[PDB]
């Protein structure tokens, strides 16, 4: 296996802009989920 | 701690883009839901 | 008679058994007095106490079960 | 009434290596705590290694709760930075 | 290779990394839930709906913050990364069972999110009391999905506890006694013993709730001779130990951070710190009914639970004073991690003291099921457990990643979060003393000012959470590689470099007697 | 030793099981079932069972287990 | 490596186990609420496949590859002791529920224990026989252990076969007593406590019997040495745990609770 | 009831609530002092360039840090437990009233003499009379005699509720199948408000309690008129 | 039965780079594939069941 900084993680840090997108989707999806569940409960 | 200088420095402009994108990723989806509560 | 006095058998916050015991005591006394055609007036103290302490719905449920033959206490 | 194998007959792999080394009073897999020498420059603690450096933890005085950790390198004896106890790598 | 490494791991560091990513994601869920609470309460009236949607949000907030954020980060994340390194062990005792502790959590979380999506959700409180949580007042699948979520989280933590206790007892260097292991390692061993003993009692109680809901048992149903109060005893017999489980690994990280940034080789009064954590763990099993002072128990029982609960202040005070005595004489480095730790010492002390107020059953009559309790537990959780997590994250991020954070950004982050959590929770003391109940979607008009200020505080905390994500991005974006770390002689976890190799201690440490 | 624990197995433990087997054997056979009384604390039905018609317990014995409405 | 510990090959069984737990729980939900057993039957199948392959691999690692040094064996000893402790506390919850209900019988019961309309089993009939059976099996497993330490293959196999036969006898007697019982799980808190507590105990008897049968086949295949046989020790400790829980159930529920 | 910008407890209406105020004042002084001392000592540890980083002996100082807290806890526990046992003391009530919690309203039963019972529901916000309090008023108040020892028995006919009146120092859980007792004695006439204090579903926020404390003779006539 | 443990020790110590869960041969791969297919397929089915149960 690859060893060293940026290699001991399940996500790539090779490109900071691809990383920003991946982090945006990751943290953003967790923060968004409760709002969309509330929307779901209100729409029944 | 000591550390090397950045291998891929993040300029003030690059930091403004990352901070802006980060904040929008939290604020736009929640803002869309809360704006539309009456509709729901 | 104003209300049910303090009873050293039931000194704590949970008064469930106080209501239950007085309802049983009234109905046992009433059965004992009616069997001989004795006088149910001697049972009056237990009647006043259970009426003071017991929720209306508990009394109503217990009375229904005595009529149905499903009351689980011994009378 | 027999028919159960012994460790001598059937132990294999690392289990067998440990078993055979212990018969010879040897500890290649570091099961035992090594006993200190006087730790002087003349009589250093001898630290076996399969490479050219190994981490030492020094309990400088009996019942210290603090362990002092450092890399010991092949070459001249090094000293514990807290108590000055001498350690020498034996690769 | 990727599947073998990240789905089939037997490596304590990669499993720790999985737990930290899981806990970080859970923290965003729990933050969104916290903002929905404060949005509902931030002006008088109704925003979302009645108490059912409101208490689904409150219930999910608590389960996510406790079971998916704090426990996975402190025990799964810091514990897996640090415990083997701090004892020179080559991995955990049960490296494959360790991976199952991790992989039970995504399914547990999926069952919780399903609970909120089906029917009207589980609006029960995180305590899940019957009969509100029973099959009449919460008909349908929501509460059963919540119970199964708890079952999987509980199996995860029980097997993890077996792993940590075995690792810590059996895999130290042969010369190292239990009294030569670092305080963080003690904090994890004691937390693991609490998990091992408490979670099975929760398992029994929620299983009884499941059979009352689905198999016509009546453990908690008076119609069958059951008792709702029995559920409360079984829940809280777990629930009091659980709050010690939430703070003990924090106490361990605080000891390491205060020692490190004071320039000390060791914490003040090591054996007193061990004694204090074992005393808190023991006393934590004999106090549960301080959650039940209004249920109608006997006066002598109330007297006992008041007295036993107050005893916890003695060992806890020894820890607070020993942290202060560790700072004493230090070469203080005002790192971001040190700021988190100093905030912890003060704000944990405030929340512990409002806990001693609540321990008084007579006063608890008026404070129970009010915002005074909410203020107490958010001082110890949202400013104690969370400040220990943030201090440990900024202290050990360079070890885990091999990269540095921007210390100026991390100090800004601390300052915003410090203002936000205090603005959120300080005014809740006033709301509790003046009688605002828990689990309300709306309040009498008199309570408006403090609810307004509290909600404004919650938005400042949101800004801090958003900035933290940016700060992690900026570290990985810039790639400042670690060179030298000070005090490696008394911090073994740093001695294999940053990050350490996949396999460490293939050759064990040499420690003589 | 093994010899002693075999002595205890065959000399004490299995004889005990044989005697208790005899005891149970001699006390087997059906007792007369009691009058059905629709007590509200028994035959609980807050939700139908997930098998059969929803009203039969999992190891329902028609001879000794009445339904809420009485014996079958 | 120059330590004695086991670096385990990367494994899929933790993930298959975790997903089997999702399928079993979502399956129970689908059975209780959506009238369907399909997810549950997939989850039970993947759970059994996971257990089979995981413990197969532990046997490969130990008997066939030699990774179970004394240090590894000592870890497994602690793990099994800790697991048993967690199981004790799980049963403690059910005993608490039992004592809570029976020491303070509510008016709905008639304010007595046993409740009005409950006819308990005679503790001197099949329950006493079950007690003799599990105690006898504690003696036979001890014979099996000493036979194995003394290197006696035939007597180990005979004693372990007797132990398993008694575990099966207990299970068949309990199944019959469930069918014959005039009270059910729906007979208030008496039925609730009786069936859930004895039912979890019965599940543990089946688990422990299965573990003994695994030991019986491993013994037939010569896996155990006279000094190295942790799977047998662990099965024996588990089996004593099952015995002891039974004695507490017998005294508490069947005798004192009658 | 609470008033805007309130910091502390509602003014005491009962002697036991008076006792709780004085006990809280004593406990809060201790909370303030210990919080303050910890903050001050943090600031003292952090404001000197002088250093001492060698090993420090712990045992002498640990005596002070265990004994002084033990003494403080005893000084809290003594008055705490005096009040606990005072509330539990035998008082001889003049009147017994029952309250039953329901989703989402309270019923009251006054059955010492006659069969008096009624339901007590929140006044909807749209039906409040001018000057009335949002979420706090009820249609039918719990009329009680002032300056008299009253036994309140609390239960539920569905889920958990909790019957609370902060200004009287009262909070008793409402548990189905259980009859919990507390005692109520008002030093004053007036209107005393509380709110359901156990999560009970959709309208937990909207099932308040209003006590109306009046002279015995008014209570007797009201009782007669409510049959 | 005869003691064939030595033959299994040789098989499971063969220097073929296989992880222990596949080192028995082609039957291990089949049972692995069945197990992972039921797990992943079952998980997709559990998600479908949530979708269905999330609406009236
Ligand atoms: C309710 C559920 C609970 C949810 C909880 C979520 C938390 C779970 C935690 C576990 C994380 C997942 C890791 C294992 C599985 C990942 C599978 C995958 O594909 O992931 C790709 C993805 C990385 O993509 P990459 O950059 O393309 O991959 C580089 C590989 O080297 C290149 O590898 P490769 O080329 O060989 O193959 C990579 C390829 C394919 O690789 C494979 O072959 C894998 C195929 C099977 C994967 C099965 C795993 C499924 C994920 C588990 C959770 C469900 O992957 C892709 O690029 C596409 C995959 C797309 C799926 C992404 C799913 C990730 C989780 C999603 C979050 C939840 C959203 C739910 C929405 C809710 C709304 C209602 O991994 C992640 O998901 C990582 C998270 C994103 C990065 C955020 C970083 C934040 C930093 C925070 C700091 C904390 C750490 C501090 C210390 C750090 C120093 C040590
Ligand atoms: C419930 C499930 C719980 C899981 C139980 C854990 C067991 C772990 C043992 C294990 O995996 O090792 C097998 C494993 C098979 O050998 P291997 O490592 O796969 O292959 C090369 C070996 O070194 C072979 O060396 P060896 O010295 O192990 O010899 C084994 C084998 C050599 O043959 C082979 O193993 C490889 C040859 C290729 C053919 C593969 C045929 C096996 C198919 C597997 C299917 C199992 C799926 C289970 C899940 C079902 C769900 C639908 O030679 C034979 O003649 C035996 C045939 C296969 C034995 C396994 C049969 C499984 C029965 C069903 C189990 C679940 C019930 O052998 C061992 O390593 C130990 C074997 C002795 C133990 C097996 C005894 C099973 C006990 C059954 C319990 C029944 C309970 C009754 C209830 C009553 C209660 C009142
Ligand atoms: C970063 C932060 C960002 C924003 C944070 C949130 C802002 C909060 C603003 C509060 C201002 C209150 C106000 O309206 O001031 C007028 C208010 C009007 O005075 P008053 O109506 O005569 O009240 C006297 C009360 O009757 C006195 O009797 P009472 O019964 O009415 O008093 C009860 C009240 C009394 O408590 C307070 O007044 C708390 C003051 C906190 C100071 C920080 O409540 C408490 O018991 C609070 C419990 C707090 C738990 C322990 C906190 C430990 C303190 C840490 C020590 C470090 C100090 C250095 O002025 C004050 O007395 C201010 C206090
Ligand atoms: C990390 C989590 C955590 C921790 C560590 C604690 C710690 C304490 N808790 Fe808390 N608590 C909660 C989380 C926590 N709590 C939660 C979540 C609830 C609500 C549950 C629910 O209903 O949902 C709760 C509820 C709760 C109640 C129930 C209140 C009610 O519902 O009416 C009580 C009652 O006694 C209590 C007390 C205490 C006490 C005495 C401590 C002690 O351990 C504190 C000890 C610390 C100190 C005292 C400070 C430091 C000491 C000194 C500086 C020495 C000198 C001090 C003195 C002399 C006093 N807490
Ligand atoms: C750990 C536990 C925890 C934490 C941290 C919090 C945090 C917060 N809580 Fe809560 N809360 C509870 C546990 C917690 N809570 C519990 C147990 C209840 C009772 C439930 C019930 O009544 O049944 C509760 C109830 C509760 C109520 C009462 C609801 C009611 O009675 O009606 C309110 C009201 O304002 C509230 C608000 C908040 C807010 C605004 C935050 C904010 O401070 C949160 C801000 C965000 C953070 C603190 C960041 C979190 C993320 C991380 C730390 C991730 C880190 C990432 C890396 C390390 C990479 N919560
Ligand atoms: C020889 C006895 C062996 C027992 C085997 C029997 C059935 C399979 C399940 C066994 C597991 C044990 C306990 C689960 C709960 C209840 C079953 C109790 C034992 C039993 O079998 O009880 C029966 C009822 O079963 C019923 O409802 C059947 C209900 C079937 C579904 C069970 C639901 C599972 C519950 C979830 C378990 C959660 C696990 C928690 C793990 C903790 C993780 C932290 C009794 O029959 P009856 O007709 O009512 O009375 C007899 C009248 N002649
Ligand atoms: C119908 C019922 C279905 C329900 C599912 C559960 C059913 C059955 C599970 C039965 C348990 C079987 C366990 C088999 C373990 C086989 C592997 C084994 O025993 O492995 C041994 C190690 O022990 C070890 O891992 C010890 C491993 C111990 C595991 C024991 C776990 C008990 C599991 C209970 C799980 C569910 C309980 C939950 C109930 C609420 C191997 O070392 P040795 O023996 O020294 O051999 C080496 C020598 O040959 C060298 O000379
Ligand atoms: C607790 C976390 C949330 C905190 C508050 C978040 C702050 C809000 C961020 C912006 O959110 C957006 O706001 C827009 C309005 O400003 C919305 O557009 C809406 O309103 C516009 C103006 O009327 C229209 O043009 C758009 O079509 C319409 O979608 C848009 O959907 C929404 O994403
Ligand atoms: C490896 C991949 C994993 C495999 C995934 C397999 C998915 C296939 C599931 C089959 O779907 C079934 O559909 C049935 C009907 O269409 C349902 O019957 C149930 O629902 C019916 C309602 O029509 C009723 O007859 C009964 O409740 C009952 O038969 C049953 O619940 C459901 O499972
Ligand atoms: C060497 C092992 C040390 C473990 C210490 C555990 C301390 C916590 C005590 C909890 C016991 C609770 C009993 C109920
Ligand atoms: C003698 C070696 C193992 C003994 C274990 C204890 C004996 C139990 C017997 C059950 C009756
Ligand atoms: Cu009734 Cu809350
Ligand atoms: O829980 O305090
Ligand atoms: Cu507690
Ligand atoms: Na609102
Ligand atoms: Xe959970
Ligand atoms: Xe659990
Ligand atoms: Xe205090
Ligand atoms: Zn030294």
């Amino acid at each position: 296996y690859e060893e060293g900084p940026g290699k001991n993680i399940p996500f790539s840090v090779e490109n900071k802009w691809r990383l920003l997108a991946m982090m945006t989707l990751f943290f953003g999806s967790g923060f968004a989920a409760p709002f969309f569940i509330v929307r779901h409960q209100l729409l029944k | 701690i000591t550390a090397k200088p950045a291998k891929t420095p993040t300029s003030p402009k690059e930091q403004a883009i990352g901070l802006s994108v980060t904040f929008l990723s939290f604020l736009l989806p929640a803002g869309w839901v809360l704006y539309h509560l009456d509709n729901y | 008679y104003q209300t049910a006095p303090f009873d050293s058998r039931f000194p704590n916050q949970n008064q469930t058994r106080n209501c239950w015991q007085n309802y049983l005591d009234f109905h046992r006394c009433e059965k004992a007095m009616t069997a001989k055609g004795g006088d149910v007036s001697v049972c009056e103290w237990y009647r006043r106490v259970y009426k003071s302490l017991c929720p209306i719905s508990w009394v109503s449920t217990w009375d229904d079960r005595r009529a149905e033959g499903t009351f689980p206490g011994k009378i | 009434g027999g028919g159960v194998p012994t460790d001598e007959e059937q132990a294999t792999g690392l289990e067998r290596e440990v078993m055979l080394a212990a018969r010879k009073g040897q500890d290649p897999y570091n099961i035992l705590a090594p006993k200190a020498t006087s730790g002087t420059k003349e009589d250093p603690n001898l630290v076996p290694s399969i490479t050219n450096k190994r981490i030492v933890g020094c309990i400088c005085e009996e019942d210290n709760s603090t362990v002092i950790w450092f890399w010991l390198h092949k070459g001249e004896a090094q000293r514990c930075p807290s108590c000055g106890t001498h350690y020498k790598l034996v690769p | 290779m990727f599947i073998n490494r990240w789905l089939f791991s037997t490596n304590h560091k990669d499993i720790g990394t999985l737990y930290l990513l899981f806990g970080a994601w859970a923290g965003m869920v729990g933050t969104a839930l916290s903002l929905l609470i404060r949005a509902e309460l931030g002006q008088p009236g109704t925003l979302l709906g009645d108490d059912q949607i409101y208490n689904v949000v409150v219930t999910a907030h608590a389960f996510v913050m406790i079971f998916f954020m704090v426990m996975p980060i402190m025990i799964g994340g810091f514990g897996n990364w640090l415990v083997p390194l701090m004892i020179g062990a080559p991995d955990m005792a049960f490296p494959r069972m360790n991976n199952m502790s991790f992989w039970l959590l995504p399914p547990s979380f999926l069952l919780l999110l399903a609970s909120s999506m089906v029917e009207a959700g589980a609006g029960t409180g995180w305590t899940v009391y019957p009969p509100l949580a029973g099959n009449l007042a919460h008909a349908g699948a929501s509460v059963d999905l919540t119970i199964f979520s708890l079952h999987l989280a509980g199996v995860s933590s029980i097997l993890g506890a077996i792993n940590f206790i075995t690792t810590i007892i059996n895999m130290k260097p042969p010369a190292m006694s239990q009294y030569q292991t670092p305080l963080f390692v003690w904090s994890v061993m004691i937390t693991a013993v609490l998990l091992l003993l408490s979670l099975p009692v929760l398992a029994a109680g929620i299983t009884m709730l499941l059979t009352d809901r689905n198999l016509n048992t009546t453990f908690f149903d008076p119609a069958g001779g059951g008792d709702p109060i029995l559920y409360q005893h079984l829940f809280w017999f777990f629930g009091h130990p659980e709050v010690y489980i939430l703070i003990l690994p924090g106490f361990g990280m605080i000891s390491h951070i205060v020692t490190y940034y004071s320039g000390k080789k060791e914490p003040f009064g090591y054996m007193g710190m061990v004694w204090a954590m074992m005393s808190i763990g023991f006393l934590g099993f004999i106090v549960w009914a301080h959650h039940m002072f209004t249920v109608g128990m006997d006066v002598d029982t109330r007297a006992y639970f008041t007295s036993a609960t107050m005893i916890i202040a003695i060992p806890t005070g020894v820890k607070v004073f020993s942290w202060l005595a560790t700072l004493h004489g230090g070469n203080i480095k005002w790192s971001p991690a040190m700021m988190w730790a100093l905030g912890f010492i003060f704000l944990f002390t405030v929340g512990g003291l409002t806990g001693i107020v609540l321990a008084n059953s007579s006063l608890d009559i008026v404070l129970h099921d009010t915002y005074y309790v909410v203020a107490h537990f958010h001082y110890v959780l949202s400013m104690g457990a969370v400040f220990a997590i943030m201090g440990g994250f900024v202290h050990w991020f360079p070890l885990f990643s091999g990269y540095t954070l921007n210390d100026t950004w991390a100090k800004i982050h601390f300052a915003i979060m410090f203002v936000g959590v205090n603005m959120t929770f300080f005014p809740q003391h006033f709301l509790g003393l003046s009688g605002m109940p828990r689990r309300y979607s709306d309040y009498p008009d008199a309570y408006t000012m403090w609810n307004t200020i509290s909600s404004m505080g919650s938005f400042i905390s949101l800004t801090a959470v958003m900035l933290m994500v940016f700060i992690i991005w900026e570290a990985f974006a810039s790639k400042r590689e670690v060179l030298t770390v000070d005090l490696t002689t008394t911090n073994l976890e740093w001695l294999n470099g940053c990050p350490p190799p996949y396999h460490t201690f293939e050759e064990p440490t040499y420690v003589n007697l | 030793g093994a010899r002693t624990w075999r002595f205890l197995t065959f000399g004490l433990a299995l004889p005990s099981v044989a005697l208790c087997t005899l005891n149970s054997w001699l006390h087997s056979g059906h007792r007369e079932r009691p009058a059905f009384i629709p007590y509200h604390h028994l035959r609980i039905r807050t939700k139908p069972f997930s098998w059969g018609d929803g009203n039969h317990t999992f190891f329902h014995n028609p001879r000794v287990n009445p339904l809420p409405t009485g014996y079958e | 490596q120059t330590h004695a510990y086991h670096m385990v090959n990367p494994s899929p069984w933790p993930l298959t186990g975790a997903l089997s737990a999702l399928l079993m729980t979502s399956g129970l939900t689908m059975w209780f609420h959506f009238n369907s057993m399909t997810l549950l039957m997939i989850g039970l199948t993947t759970n059994m496949l996971t257990m089979y392959q995981w413990w197969r691999d532990v046997i490969r690692e130990s008997t066939f590859q030699g990774h179970h040094t004394p240090a590894v064996q000592k870890g497994l000893r602690y793990g099994m002791i800790l697991f048993i402790i967690s199981e004790v506390l799980f049963f403690t919850g059910f005993f608490w529920a039992f004592y809570h209900s029976s020491l303070a019988p509510t008016p709905e019961l008639g304010g007595c224990w046993p409740p009005t309309g409950i006819h308990p089993l005679n503790p001197l009939e099949v329950p006493l026989l079950n007690t003799s059976v599990l105690l006898a099996s504690g003696v036979s497993i001890t014979w099996a252990h000493h036979s194995l330490m003394e290197g006696d293959r035939k007597h180990m196999l005979q004693a372990l076969f007797i132990t398993i036969t008694l575990g099966v006898y207990f299970t068949l007697l309990q199944a019959s007593e469930y069918y014959e019982a005039p009270f059910t799980i729906s007979d208030g808190v008496y039925g609730s406590t009786f069936f859930v507590a004895t039912g979890f105990h019965g599940l543990h008897v089946i688990i422990g019997s299965t573990f003994l049968i695994v030991c019986f086949f491993r013994q037939l295949k010569f896996h155990f040495t006279s000094n190295h046989h942790f799977g047998f020790e662990a099965a024996a400790w588990y089996w004593h745990f099952v015995d002891v829980v039974w004695l507490f159930l017998y005294v508490s529920i069947y005798w004192w609770g009658s | 009831m609470a008033y805007p910008m309130q910091l502390g407890f509602q003014d005491a209406t009962s002697p036991i609530m008076e006792e709780l105020l004085h006990f809280h004042d004593h406990t809060l002084m201790i909370v303030f002092l210990i919080s303050s001392l910890v903050l001050y000592i943090i600031s003292l540890m952090l404001t000197t360039k002088l250093t001492h980083t060698s090993t420090m002996d712990a045992q002498e100082v640990e005596t002070i840090w265990t004994i002084l807290p033990a003494i403080i806890l005893i000084l809290i526990a003594l008055p705490s437990l005096r009040i606990l046992y005072m509330m539990d003391e035998i008082n001889n009530p003049s009147l017994t009233v029952k309250t039953m919690g329901h989703q989402w309203y309270w019923s009251y039963e006054y059955t010492d003499y006659e069969d008096l019972s009624f339901d007590s529901y929140m006044i909807p916000t749209s039906e409040l009379k001018p000057g009335e309090l949002r979420l706090l008023e009820v249609d039918n108040r719990v009329v009680l005699p002032m300056e008299m020892t009253i036994r309140m028995l609390v239960s539920s006919e569905d889920v958990l509720h909790s019957w609370a009146v902060p200004s009287l120092g009262l909070k008793t859980d409402a548990i189905p199948g259980r009859l919990n007792q507390t005692t109520l004695m008002s030093s004053r006439p007036g209107l005393y408000y509380g709110q359901c204090s156990e999560i009970c579903g959709s309208n937990h926020s909207f099932m308040p309690i209003v006590l109306e404390l009046v002279p015995l003779k008014y209570f007797e006539k009201w009782s007669a008129s409510m049959l | 039965f005869e003691n064939r443990v030595a033959e299994k020790q040789k098989l499971f110590q063969e220097d073929n780079g296989l992880p222990v869960h596949l080192k028995g041969g082609a039957t291990d791969n089949i049972l692995y594939r069945v197990t992972m297919t039921l797990c992943l397929g079952g998980t997709l089915y559990s998600l479908y069941c949530l979708g269905w149960a999330s609406f009236p």
